[PDB]
């Protein structure tokens, strides 16, 4: 039961516009590939697309309250 | 060779000058300086900016086309 | 008389940095000459001083680096003063040889070839130089780079590998390039030497490019004091790198001790080669490329013979003045293109600069030149 | 007092190249030190975060 | 696999231009490195006495050196027993020979943390997202589960387990230790690692910049002086007629 | 370095061929050891020097790849020593 400030962080970050598009675009892709059999059009890219709109913000945000 | 009294052959030509212990070395620094860059840059920009930015324009579409070549969407 | 004139060392001095006839006229862009100087003892003092240190052998390379910036006292500002230096080195020589050619002082044949040795020189030195903490870039940008005068006909092979003192880049390698990287900047000096004696000759041009014989001044005290504070700057500049951006201009790559199977993805030499480097891969030809590369710089010695106006500097010439910029840019579109990987946009566009940098020395500014005379019913 | 004060420093110290090196090298002594605490007074305060770690771990 | 995303920016306490390191912040991280990567990370570079005048005190690192067995030298029957372990010892640590890392995980080298923050590209960035973006595979890419799944990494996969939230733990007057707070740490210490003079620089360039906030101007002064002679002299011709 | 010497190729290599080395480490970390090259020396009797001083008593047999010019009297010296083993005198033990 411990206090992880990236994951507190991480909930608020992950959820704005910015990402909800991406991992949108993710979930698209998602079950893209998932309804599919013999593809390999591999839904990588979108996952990376939500990180850097995530991360970025986890940057800004983060460290302030780190002790 | 070289030498001050063996250069050239010059005539009628006066020239005053002053000591700089009796001058300042700033004379209107801003006053009369600002104004002389600003002359010199006109006087320049259209023979050195142009390329540069024909540079830049290159630049920035040429990185744009990279990262947007590898990704993919259909076929 | 008076000592600082008759006696037979001071008479040296004094008729090169203290009586000399100097234009009245000459700018900022003139003080590249000292900073070379400066750029030149600064190398070979901190230089030496990491030669008390490094230890030459494979085994010891990278760790003796590592042990001047860790243990040996202030071998930190010393190692970084000499990278940075070498950098600094590298800017004030392209900015000196852009003075050259925008003002036509290369009508001084012996004065600017001699610069042009200076050039292939300090040159040379640096790539030795580079390859001596060992590191992935030093094995690799040495690897690199040795191999292409493997395309010279029925002796590129045999020539590598006697440079090599084997059939790869090994310990052979490295103490020879320790060597050489020690000795050339000696021979630099004399041959700068050689470079102001026959500069001397003539004096400086300036400018306008229209003769200063007219008004000359002493170099002391107006060239001793604007070269004082133009040496400042450059501190001011070399400082700033090493006090707070030492790796800017540094691959991180070159601080893993290197590895003969490993190969970086990454691959590119210093900085100050990139646009030789874009030059290069631009050609798909073992041979052509090399050639090219070797005409890349050399051709600063075709200059002189493609001069083509009635007047010497660029000042009064504005289609020639696009036309210059137009070679900076084009030069700097080739640093940027060197940089990046050979793929997409990047192949083409630097096959474009590579042609452009040709057509605008070779052609362009010849041509531009005949029609301003033109122009002046000249 | 304050044309005076240029002129006396002159006076005084300026024109024998004795004096006016006497008085730089003795001025460089005083200025290296001034400077030193100033500088690190100021390194210091932007810091904080050396130094008093010491007051902590040891005093023994 | 050959496309890739690149690290934020974290707002660490060195990142700033006159800004020294967060000494407190270096010791977690050392301890972090002594538990954790000190089994599988080489750290040749560095070695007890650094510490010294860093973190901790004399006797404190002597202690922490004495806390494993070295190999001092020979004696008299061509030898080789093993020692408490001095100040003048660095951190060569896990396995001999380089394969012993192969061997030991699946060929994979995990590499000396004495120069990595110099050595990927995005310094603690790389390393502190690398070790705390730790994330789960999207599709259509099975690993080996060898080659765990990492976004901040070249071809997303790779090597390396996540041992960052597995929580040891000591800090003397204490600080919760989470997978992010004990991240800045090893990586604040990774830092100093690959650059001890960091700080030492900084307030020499506190220097240079003020030195040179006053010499510039003071030799623009002496130079403008002497040209002074130049920059008002007046001309007039007069020739004969 | 015996090849051009005296001895053939072939002949110079069942020579060293008739030694166990110690080639180098291979994926576990480990050091085996190996019949013998060519690019192998004559590195032998024992590791540390001491290891030298522990079998005889102190005492260190020096390294004879530079003996007939590190004496003074080259050859001469060492043949002599080698030859002119003699019986003690009288007034001087020696330790056997
Ligand atoms: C080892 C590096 C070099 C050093 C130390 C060096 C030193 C100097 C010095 C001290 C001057 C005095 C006047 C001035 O700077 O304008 C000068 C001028 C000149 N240098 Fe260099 N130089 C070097 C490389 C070059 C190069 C690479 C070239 C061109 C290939 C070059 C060709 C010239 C020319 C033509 C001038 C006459 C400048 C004028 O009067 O306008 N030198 N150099
Ligand atoms: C004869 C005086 C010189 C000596 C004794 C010298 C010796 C050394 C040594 C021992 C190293 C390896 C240690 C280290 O990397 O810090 C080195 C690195 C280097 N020096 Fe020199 N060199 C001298 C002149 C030059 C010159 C003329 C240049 C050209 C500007 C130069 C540019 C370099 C470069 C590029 C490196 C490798 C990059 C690096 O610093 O990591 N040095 N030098
Ligand atoms: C806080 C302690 C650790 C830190 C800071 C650390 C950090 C790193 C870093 C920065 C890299 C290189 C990343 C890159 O190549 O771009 C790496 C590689 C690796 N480390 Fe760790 N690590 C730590 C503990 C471990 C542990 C416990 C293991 C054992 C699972 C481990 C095994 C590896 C391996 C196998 C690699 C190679 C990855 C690959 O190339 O496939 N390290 N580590």
């Amino acid at each position: 039961e411990l206090v992880d400030p990236l994951t507190t962080v991480r909930e608020q970050c992950e959820q704005l516009e910015k990402c909800v598009k991406a991992r949108e675009r993710l979930e698209l892709c998602d079950e893209r590939v998932s309804s599919r059999s013999q593809t390999e059009e591999d839904c990588t890219e979108e996952l990376l697309d939500f990180l850097h709109a995530r991360d970025h913000c986890v940057a800004h945000k983060l460290f302030n309250s780190l002790k | 060779g070289r030498q001050f009294g063996h250069l050239t052959r010059v005539r009628h030509v006066i020239t005053y000058s002053l000591s700089p212990f009796e001058q300042r070395a700033f004379p209107h620094y801003f006053s009369k300086g600002i104004p002389n860059v600003l002359r010199r840059t006109r006087a320049c920009i259209l023979r050195v900016a142009p390329p540069f930015v024909a540079f830049y324009l290159v630049y920035t579409w040429g990185t744009q086309e990279f990262e947007k070549s590898k990704r993919k969407n259909p076929a | 008389t008076n000592i600082r004139k008759s006696h037979p060392l001071m008479k040296i001095v004094n008729n090169a940095f203290i009586d000399l006839p100097a234009p009245s006229n000459i700018s900022s862009w003139w003080n590249f000459g000292s900073l070379l100087g400066i750029c030149l003892i600064l190398q070979i003092l901190t230089g030496l001083f990491l030669a008390m240190h490094y230890t030459s052998d494979t085994t010891t390379a990278f760790s003796s680096v590592t042990h001047i910036c860790r243990d040996v006292n202030y071998g930190w500002i010393i190692r970084y003063m000499h990278a940075n230096g070498a950098s600094m080195f590298f800017i004030c020589l392209y900015m000196h040889v852009g003075r050259g050619l925008y003002y036509g002082s290369y009508t001084f044949l012996e004065t600017w070839n001699i610069g042009v040795i200076l050039l292939l020189t300090v040159m040379a030195t640096a790539f030795m130089g580079y390859v001596l903490p060992w590191g992935q870039m030093s094995f690799w940008g040495a690897t690199v780079i040795t191999n292409l005068l493997s395309a010279i006909p029925y002796i590129g092979t045999n020539l590598v590998e006697w440079i090599w003192g084997g059939f790869s880049v090994d310990k052979a390698t490295l103490t020879r390039f320790f060597a050489f990287h020690f000795i050339l900047p000696f021979i630099i000096m004399a041959i700068a030497m050689v470079h102001l004696l026959f500069l001397h000759e003539t004096g400086s041009n300036n400018p306008t490019g229209i003769s200063s014989d007219v008004d000359k001044i002493p170099f002391h005290p107006y060239y001793t004091i604007k070269d004082i504070l133009g040496a400042l700057l450059l501190i001011l500049a070399l400082m700033l790198l090493v006090l707070f951006a030492p790796d800017l201009l540094g691959d991180p790559d070159n601080y893993t001790p290197a590895n003969p199977l490993n190969t970086p993805p990454h691959i590119k030499p210093e900085w100050y080669f990139l646009f030789a480097y874009a030059i290069l891969r631009s050609i798909p030809n073992k041979l052509g490329g090399v050639l090219a590369l070797a005409f890349s710089i050399l051709i600063l010695a075709l200059i002189p013979l493609l001069h083509t106006s009635k007047q010497r500097s660029m000042m009064f010439r504005p289609l020639s003045q696009c036309l210059f910029w137009a070679l900076v840019a084009d030069l700097l579109t080739l640093t940027w293109i060197g940089g990046q990987p050979v793929e997409h946009p990047y192949i083409t566009i630097g096959q474009l600069a590579s042609v452009l940098y040709f057509l605008l020395i070779l052609v362009l500014m010849p041509t531009a030149g005949t029609i301003e005379n033109k122009l002046l019913k000249w | 007092v304050a044309p005076t004060l240029t002129a006396r420093l002159y006076s005084l110290l300026f024109r024998r190249t004795s004096t006016f090196a006497l008085t730089i090298v003795v001025g460089a002594l005083f200025f290296e030190r001034a400077f030193d605490q100033g500088a690190d007074a100021i390194y210091e305060h932007i810091n904080e975060g050396k130094l008093w770690k010491h007051i902590k771990h040891k005093y023994e | 696999s050959d496309l890739e995303l690149h690290p934020p920016s974290y707002p660490w306490s060195h990142r700033g231009l006159l800004s020294s390191l967060d000494h407190t912040s270096i010791r977690r991280g050392f301890q972090v490195y002594k538990q954790v990567c000190s089994s599988c990370h080489s750290m040749d570079y560095v070695a007890y006495r650094h510490l010294v005048g860093v973190c901790y005190t004399e006797d404190e690192a002597k202690a922490l050196a004495e806390e494993v067995e070295v190999q001092d030298g020979p004696n008299e029957d061509g030898e080789m027993f093993m020692r408490p372990g001095k100040l003048s010892d660095y951190f060569p640590k896990p396995y001999p020979n380089p394969e012993a890392a192969r061997a030991a995980n699946n060929g994979a080298l995990p590499p000396d943390l004495s120069y990595i923050v110099r050595a990927r590209h995005g310094g603690e960035d790389y390393v502190f997202s690398l070790l705390t973006g730790y994330c789960e595979p999207p599709t259509g890419v099975s690993l080996r589960e060898g080659l765990y799944f990492n976004p901040y990494f070249p071809g997303q996969a790779i090597g390396m387990a996540p041992p960052i939230y597995n929580e040891v733990l000591e800090f003397d007057d204490g600080t919760p230790a989470t997978m992010s707070q004990v991240a800045k740490d090893v990586c604040t210490f990774l830092r100093w690692a690959a650059e001890p003079e960091h700080d030492h620089r900084k307030r020499m360039g506190l220097k240079m910049l003020l030195m040179m906030g006053l010499l510039l101007p003071l030799v623009y002064a002496m130079k403008r002086h002497k040209w002074s002679v130049l920059k008002s002299r007046k001309l007039a011709y007069r020739p004969p007629k």
